[PDB]
């Protein structure tokens, strides 16, 4: 008269999201890309990203190319133009019939996240 | 850097990679595949933001998506939301 007691029930569950970033690919070099910080200037890159709410697609292109040299330096240099809204600008001209300056804003927001 | 993807991700990432993540256009699926991963990469469980969107299951397609440029950068994304 044995008393067999081996319940097997076990909630056999763990998530499978740790730390892991796992490379970050940026390679570029637009030559002045730190420079400008060293430079600093009053306001020209808080302006830089102001340009791109106006409805001038070519001011937007421009300024926002300024944006990725800056964007593309370091994290030094994105944190100082995100601090000026600089996502807000990026995302809302995602809305623009045009097409090259949706990817073109996201160029620009991937080299800010990849500080 | 870290906390940049903070803000990014607050700011509104996945309304426009919600859509675009299934973009016709080379040059925007091309640089969202990058936008995606850079952000996934994070930490704090920043990942979520693409469990949320469900790019998951847009990245293990396109990983077989003819273009290779898209494929190739398809798998790197996933490798921002695994751990080993």
């Amino acid at each position: 008269g044995e008393l067999p007691q081996m319940t097997q029930q076990l909630n056999s569950d763990d998530m499978q999201e740790q730390l892991s970033a796992t490379r970050k690919f940026s390679q570029i070099l637009s030559d002045g890309n730190e420079q400008i910080q060293a430079v600093i200037d009053a306001g020209a890159l808080p302006a830089l990203v102001q340009l791109l709410s106006s409805p001038n697609e070519q001011i937007l292109q421009e300024a926002l190319w300024a944006l990725s040299n800056i964007a593309s330096g370091g994290n030094e240099q994105i944190q100082a133009v995100i601090d000026a809204g600089a996502l807000p600008a990026l995302v809302q001209l995602l809305s623009s019939p045009n097409e090259q300056i949706l990817q073109e804003a996201l160029w620009a927001l991937s080299n800010i996240a990849s500080g | 850097g870290n906390e940049q993807i903070q803000a990014v991700i607050d700011a509104g990432a996945l309304p426009a990679l919600v859509q675009l993540l299934s973009s016709p256009n080379e040059q925007i699926l091309q640089e969202a595949l990058w936008a995606l991963s850079n952000i996934a990469s994070g930490g704090n469980e920043q990942k979520q933001a693409v469990k949320e969107a469900g790019a998951l299951e847009k990245l293990e397609q396109l990983q077989s998506h003819e273009n290779e440029k898209i494929q190739k950068e398809a798998q790197e994304a996933l490798e921002k939301l695994q751990s080993h």
